[PDB]
């Protein structure tokens, strides 16, 4: 419930943790390397395809 | 007569010259983004700002 910020993370037991997005990488990435262009590996949490393509 | 006891003339034969160049390529877009017929640009990024 905005303005308040939560983050969830995995303890024990078998499951996993998915995020959704208002935004896309294509569509972050250009200003993300605009603010700062200091970096060389990129890694992406998005997993599905064409967020890697 | 003269009015010079020494004269010197000089003259440059360095003058550049206009060339083509067979590298820039054009594509021919649709679209209202800005309002002169021709931009260049160097990278994506340039092209996101527009």
């Amino acid at each position: 419930v905005s303005p308040n910020v939560v983050s969830v993370g995995k303890g024990a037991g078998v499951y996993k943790i998915v995020n959704e997005s208002s935004e896309t990488v294509a569509t972050v990435l250009p200003s993300v390397i605009a603010e700062n262009h200091n970096w060389y590996f990129l890694a992406t949490e998005a997993r599905s395809d064409a967020d890697i393509v | 007569y003269q009015d010079k006891v020494v004269d010197v003339e000089v003259s440059l034969g360095t003058q550049p010259i206009d060339t083509v160049g067979f590298e820039t390529p054009m594509f021919l877009a649709m679209h209202g983004n800005f309002p002169e017929r021709i931009r260049f640009y160097v990278s994506t990024a340039g092209m996101v700002a527009d």
